[PDB]
RNA sequence: CGCGACCUCAGAUCAGACGUGGCGACCCGCUGAAUUUAAGCAUAUUAGUCAGCGGAGGAGAAGAAACUAACCAGGAUUCCCUCAGUAACGGCGAGUGAACAGGGAAGAGCCCAGCGCCGAAUCCCCGCCCCGCGGCGGGGCGCGGGACAUGUGGCGUACGGAAGACCCGCUCCCCGGCGCCGCUCGUGGGGGGCCCAAGUCCUUCUGAUCGAGGCCCAGCCCGUGGACGGUGUGAGGCCGGUAGCGGCCCCCGGCGCGCCGGGCCCGGGUCUUCCCGGAGUCGGGUUGCUUGGGAAUGCAGCCCAAAGCGGGUGGUAAACUCCAUCUAAGGCUAAAUACCGGCACGAGACCGAUAGUCAACAAGUACCGUAAGGGAAAGUUGAAAAGAACUUUGAAGAGAGAGUUCAAGAGGGCGUGAAACCGUUAAGAGGUAAACGGGUGGGGUCCGCGCAGUCCGCCCGGAGGAUUCAACCCGGCGGCGGGUCCGGCCGUGUCGGCGGCCCGGCGGAUCUUUCCCGCGCGGGGGACCGUCCCCCGACCGGCGACCGGCCGCCGCCGGGCGCAUUUCCA
RNA sequence: UACCCACCCGACCCGUCUUGAAACACGGACCAAGGAGUCUAACACGUGCGCGAGUCGGGGGCUCGCACGAAAGCCGCCGUGGCGCAAUGAAGGUGAAGGCCGGCGCGCUCGCCGGCCGAGGUGGGAUCCCGAGGCCUCUCCAGUCCGCCGAGGGCGCACCACCGGCCCGUCUCGCCCGCCGCGCCGGGGAGGUGGAGCACGAGCGCACGUGUUAGGACCCGAAAGAUGGUGAACUAUGCCUGGG
RNA sequence: GCGAAAGACUAAUCGAACCAUCUAGUAGCUGGUUCCCUCCGAAGUUUCCCUCAGGAUAGCUGGCGCUCUCGCACACGCAGU
RNA sequence: CCCCCGGAGCCCCGCGGACGCUACGCCGCGACGAGUAGGAGGGCCGCUGCGGUGAGCCUUGAAGCCUAGGGCGCGGGCCCGGGUGGAGCCGCCGCAGGUGCAGAUCUUGGUGGUAGUAGCAAAUAUUCAAACGAGAACUUUGAAGGCCGAAGUGGAGAAGGG
RNA sequence: CGACUCUUAGCGGUGGAUCACUCGGCUCGUGCGUCGAUGAAGAACGCAGCUAGCUGCGAGAAUUAAUGUGAAUUGCAGGACACAUUGAUCAUCGACACUUCGAACGCACUUGCGGCCCCGGGUUCCUCCCGGGGCUACGCCUGUCUGAGCGUCGCU
């Protein structure tokens, strides 16, 4: 029965709110069993950028949108043989593959290719075993770091 | 509990039967048969709206309104009125605003703690918590809640270096760091003005955690310290300026007894 | 302050585990102090109390000097029973009267191979405790 | 009128496996209202909810687009925020009522069938040995079985792959054992056991203390321990404990080297030849449920039923027509994600025994109903049974003494122990039922007193009696106030230093890539403005911000002053 | 003041529904204990506090075995967004700006070009400023200081009333056009009207009061409806088998 | 369901059982709604209602307020006149 | 000349100010204070919980309870006198409620009046003596009177009962 | 003062409020995520020196062996033992056990009926009979044996 003045209100609360509510008092309980995971996923993998792996610029869809950029999900194929990565072995090397994406242009592509060709060169390939030989960075380049990459990687910054 | 007094299946042989209308329990050569069920009213039954669990438990505070109650907070830990006036007896300290040696977050133990609390004369804060062990008048007693006690002074220091292990034991004594300060304990009670120790490394950062005034914080992302309504906040000393008393009436206090008429 | 949850300080949860700790546990809980004189000779604080112990009361109704022997253990009652600790009923028939460990002092442990162990092992813990502070 | 292959199909208490019930919060299929709501009412909603039913696991489902989009594009799932209570639906009304983009948790990808390539390269079950045996497995050897040619292995699967040619560079994984070395985060992984400070010090309360003063710094000790519980009252110290990369002993977990037995000739990049999608499926017509999906979002039955530059989609039917974007008909999967059931814990602004769960206890117990089912009441002696020995009255129940108890006016349904209610003792009343309002009076129980309540406090005058002073200086100490702002230190406003400016930073899409580093961009440096510091000089608020001298005054202490003073007393 | 008693005056038993209850209306023997406006979401106004054309809050992150801790702190997060910062139209979309001056186009109250000022005015408008004139002041005059009074005049917020103006919709009317393009192209005027508009801002966040709903909903209070189950031990029938 | 037929009977139950759940079912309708004091203080009137036991809006009430005047020798306004 | 209050000696004192000035304190004027529903305000009115704070109180006796023990507020209640009780409690400043009962044929438990009231009425039936026993109308034995009256109150079974 | 009655008081009960405790709830978190035909969940009955109930257990029954632990146990008895000893007790549990129903399994549920294997006595397989042990429920998978079919053939 309303009276003088207000809003119409369809609250819906007609059904059976009652039985199904969720409160949230695990909330505080469950940013622990997170950081516990952030915190131990990292010392497992010791030396891996803790983030995750490497994942490329790219732009926002819709219209408003559009000025944006983003970590997207995975780099694509087309911009690896351009690079010279094999996408069987980027998926080892902590280079994202989505294998799922229609580039169209040169310009977001050079862009997302520069991001791999700088990360090969700051990327410390530590060898299958200890006496190992090629590919695999020097005992110099190696001893220096023990650095996780704490934040994401190369992080992306309009 | 959802199902309080509430399991019960009564109907309520209602009317025609003197009885009272109630659901009443069924059948039964019981005591429990035809009593009452689901009734504030009633024995077994059920209160007034179950307490739920989505009661709207905590609350909220802008960051702004709560970083300038840390402010207020910490100029009255200065100002030995407002400080001596929670029962925190200094009268034998040194100065209040009470900046100690760094070489203090280094003591490991509290005999070391204890010494120092002797030779800047407070002891006699702890000494007093000390005395007003008690228990707790009421229920919570048997609530893991039975003793209590007052609180002593507050402590702080930018690096556990050692410290809060030493002041710890020593009833009262609270630790806070500088960068994570918290309201809750400079101003018990939601009261203000609590006696603060703060060692020297701290009372530099106090300047550089959340401000001074002409210069930005540097250690919260925007913040600086709040303006005054009023600056010469004594009033007296205004009344009796010769600006103000020039440019007014003379007074009148004859007062007025009324008169009876004859 | 406690710390370790993994552990209770609750009114009711403690007060709980007493009345029903098993016999294997009440031992432990059923301890007394030692006399200076064993307290320095051994380096052991306090022991758990066993029946043929002598035992000096010291708090009660009739504290004293004299040395009693234990003579039982109610660990279900969870309680000692002494010597001239004792008196007198309506009909003359002399019953034991309770006390505890804690309340009561020890001045001549029964010494055994089991116990001996204890008394070297505690004592070895104290002074690696001391010798770690160290 | 035989024997033999196969195909179909039986029988076996055959050899070996396995399935079935329960649990059921969470999980998945389906099924499925009506109260209720709409002020009725059937449309709608409750609501795909409850019951019903079916099904799983430590989580469940889903999942590697027949997606999203309309961007300059993104890129499996789920989840949280957000969209957003919005697009629409609706006797367009009650209600209903999602999605697309972004941010964030987490984040992993992959496998079939076919086309083909490869002496089935395969697979299953026996027998003998070699190792292995408390999740039955490797190694070998056997014209020991059998499936499989209606098709078993490898590569391969669309993000290309196969096959070829020559372009480049070069060779370590897997598994069965069998050892051993580093016990491998709460701050030595899990579990168990076992273990680690300090007073029953004085005195004094008390039945008993755990209480109150004190005790070489709030007393003594300890204090990485002062949580808690126990302990004939409130106890850091008595005891368990607590804290404490405190100790040690088993076991269990997991990860590191060796030996061995087996398995494996597994790359990378270029030019050509060809090779490709899963049918009664898509789609359509229809009907039925559903959502929000709509001139059809989803799911159904039936009817009709495809194609291969095709098909779906690209959200008001449709033709034409242009563009985008996936690729179904086969399939798997951690992670976040859910958890009123279980085991195991931790806590609370909680309830505190007619509350709190039905249940603090013989609680799902007693009892009821034939049965589905229904389903209670009921905690407390004391500290210790020390629970009345013994005399006596009484058939016995009960008493009186006595005894125990700090307390039995704590006596076995015992802390306390209200009111109704009843028990008797004392006082007073009593023909208009009691009971009530206003006003007095009498009497009591008590309560103040007075064996004068003459209540106190100044000042003064008089008369007695008694100490050292007050007034004064002088020595000291400590305040206060004043100013000369005298001298210095302090800060407000102004000016000067352009002096910090690079030895002062940070902010700014300010400017230079004349610079440097890394790849036009990023980082760094250099210029600019706004901001915040030094030097000194000048003015002024000269400010509670002092500190030094000079002053003026006060107070205290110590000297002097012996008595017409200055106190005390009556 | 309270207990009993005494008297004098007063005097119906409460609760409730009720035009009207002592009711010849209903509840109510007495006493103990229990017992009824609760929580959440959403609005709305009122108010409190923070910041202010912003402001937030999460959800996320970074910082704990929590003793206190499931706290507090902090984050280009800090804004990915909400709310606000602008409306109007069904929709394509448009979008708050006027004055003045000079010059140029015939100032044609039409078009364009240079400068100046910038939210138009009127009436009320707390009201701040100016103020003629008093009004003293031991003498006559002179005169600076100082207040009180002060007719009269000026700026005028907030607000109210009015008159003006600009954006969008729609109408009417009527002018000139630009010309990446051709105008069934786009574009510009005048007047009127519709708009929950702009016309030099007030929101945001967080409290609390009230209220209104949605919620079981202040508690108690039906006859019903639905879904699943148990019963022929009574009785009703049928049947089977016994007895009189 | 069962009825030689009477709405008989279905275990003290029948115009159609009992048990549990949906279930705080709904109720314009009965009843009640728990501490003091101070101040102001009604209506049973308006139009629409599937409205006549109820709502909708007219009133009247309180609260919250605000804009001002001037009783500070120096007031305009309002009004059951 | 017409001089300085650290002194005019003060009803005016402007050189400094109540005892009074909890600056939401206190003081003088006037004026006014019928109330259901409702609002609003005020409640050192009341209940239970927590953060503060009260060198709070407490085995030298708390809560409750009880009091023809003194009082105070208008009153919510509050404060004081004694006894008993035996373990804990309160005051202020805040915060938090499942928050204050006479009512609901309200819920549970208890208790009255009624009231020592209704009532112990279906089958004709008992009496004596002894025993036993503390105690006998009620048990037993004897004796006597009676009934059921073989379609039974006789003697055996089913189902049920256990 | 006669008795009753009312009020109040002084005490006696009755009742069980109030208060004060609290081995229980409730709520909220965390860790793990625990069945079975090898025979579960659920029920029946039994088991102690004196034991009705709860609880614990299973004819090997108020437990079994073992390892810690390390002297009790106890309402009362009674006990071994040698407390220089698996050594009392308790916890753990890992060693062994598992009465009857039950998905309940030979068929039915009376508690009766059987079948088929073994080993005692009986026999001296002579068959019962008496004694003892193992199997025997439905579905279905891989395999095996035995088959059926005017199904399709082949050879005769
Ligand atoms: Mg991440
Ligand atoms: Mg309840
Ligand atoms: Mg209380
Ligand atoms: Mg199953
Ligand atoms: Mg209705
Ligand atoms: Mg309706
Ligand atoms: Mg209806
Ligand atoms: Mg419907
Ligand atoms: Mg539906
Ligand atoms: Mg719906
Ligand atoms: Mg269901
Ligand atoms: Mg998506
Ligand atoms: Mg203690
Ligand atoms: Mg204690
Ligand atoms: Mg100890
Ligand atoms: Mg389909
Ligand atoms: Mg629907
Ligand atoms: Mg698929
Ligand atoms: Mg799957
Ligand atoms: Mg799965
Ligand atoms: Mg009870
Ligand atoms: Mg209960
Ligand atoms: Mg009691
Ligand atoms: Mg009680
Ligand atoms: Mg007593
Ligand atoms: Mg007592
Ligand atoms: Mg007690
Ligand atoms: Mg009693
Ligand atoms: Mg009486
Ligand atoms: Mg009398
Ligand atoms: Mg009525
Ligand atoms: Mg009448
Ligand atoms: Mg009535
Ligand atoms: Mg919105
Ligand atoms: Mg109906
Ligand atoms: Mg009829
Ligand atoms: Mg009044
Ligand atoms: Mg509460
Ligand atoms: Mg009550
Ligand atoms: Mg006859
Ligand atoms: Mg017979
Ligand atoms: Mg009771
Ligand atoms: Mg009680
Ligand atoms: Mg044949």
């Amino acid at each position: 029965a309303p009276s003088r003045n207000g809003m119409i209100l369809k609250p819906h609360f007609h059904k059976d709110w009652q039985r199904r509510v969720a409160t949230w008092f695990n909330q505080p309980a469950r940013k622990i069993r997170r950081r516990k995971a952030r915190q131990a996923k990292a010392r497992r993998i010791a030396p891996r950028p803790a983030s995750g792996p490497l994942r490329p610029v790219v732009r926002c869809p819709t219209v408003r949108y559009h000025t944006k950029v983003r970590a997207g999900r995975g780099f694509s194929l087309e911009e690896l043989r351009v690079a010279g990565i094999h996408k069987k072995v980027a998926r080892t090397i902590g280079i994202s593959v989505d294998p799922r994406r229609r580039n169209k242009c040169t310009e977001s592509l050079q862009a997302n290719v520069q991001r791999l060709k700088e990360y090969r060169s700051k990327l410390i390939l530590f060898p299958r075993k200890p006496s190992a030989p090629k590919k695999g960075d020097s005992s110099a380049e190696e001893l220096k770091l023990a650095t996780q990459l704490t934040g994401p990687v190369m992080p992306i910054r309009n | 509990s959802e199902l309080a007094g509430h399991q019960t299946s009564a109907e309520s042989w209602g009317t025609g039967r003197a009885v009272a209308r109630i659901p009443r329990v069924r059948g039964g050569g019981t005591h429990r048969s035809g009593q009452g069920a689901f009734g504030n009213m009633c024995r077994g039954g059920r209160m007034f709206a179950p307490t739920k669990t989505w009661r709207r438990w905590h609350r909220r505070v802008n960051t702004t309104q709560k970083r300038y109650a840390i402010c207020s907070a910490l100029a009255a830990s200065a100002l030995p009125a407002l400080v001596m006036s929670k029962g925190h007896r200094i009268e034998e300290v040194p100065e209040l605003p009470l900046v100690v040696e760094d070489k203090v977050e280094s003591y490991k133990k509290t005999k070391e703690a204890v010494l120092l609390l002797k030779k800047l004369k407070a002891w006699n804060d702890i000494k007093k918590v000390y005395a007003s062990q008690r228990m707790r008048a009421g229920k919570g007693k048997m609530r893991n809640r039975r003793r209590i006690q007052r609180r002593g002074p507050c402590i702080i220091y930018n690096e556990d270096n050692g410290i809060i292990k030493a002041f710890r034991n020593i009833p009262g004594i609270t630790l806070l760091n500088v960068s994570k300060l918290n309201i809750l304990k400079l101003a018990p009670g939601g009261h203000v003005g609590r006696f603060c120790i703060w060692t020297e490394s701290a009372f530099r950062k106090l300047d550089e955690l959340y401000g001074t005034w002409r210069k930005a914080a540097t250690l919260k992302s925007n913040y600086n310290l709040p303006m005054h309504k009023m600056l010469n906040t004594d009033l007296s000393r205004i009344l009796k300026s010769p600006e103000i008393q020039r440019a007014l009436r003379a007074p009148r206090k004859k007062i007025h007894r009324r008169v009876l008429k004859k | 302050m406690k710390f370790n949850p993994f552990v209770t300080s609750d009114r009711s949860k403690n007060r709980k585990r007493h009345f029903n700790a098993p016999s294997h546990i009440r031992r432990k809980i059923m301890s007394s102090p030692l006399s200076k004189e064993l307290r320095q000779k051994y380096n052991v604080r306090s022991m758990p109390i066993r029946k043929d112990d002598e035992v000096q009361v010291v708090r009660g109704h009739y504290k004293g000097q004299q040395i009693g022997k234990v003579v039982q253990v109610y660990r279900k009652k969870y309680v000692i029973y002494i010597e001239r600790v004792q008196r007198e009923k309506a009909n003359g028939t002399t019953v034991h009267v309770g006390i505890h460990p804690s309340k009561v002092v020890i001045t001549r442990l029964k010494l055994d191979k089991d116990r001996k162990k204890i008394l070297e092992r505690k004592a070895k813990s104290r002074q690696v405790g001391k010798e770690k502070g160290k």
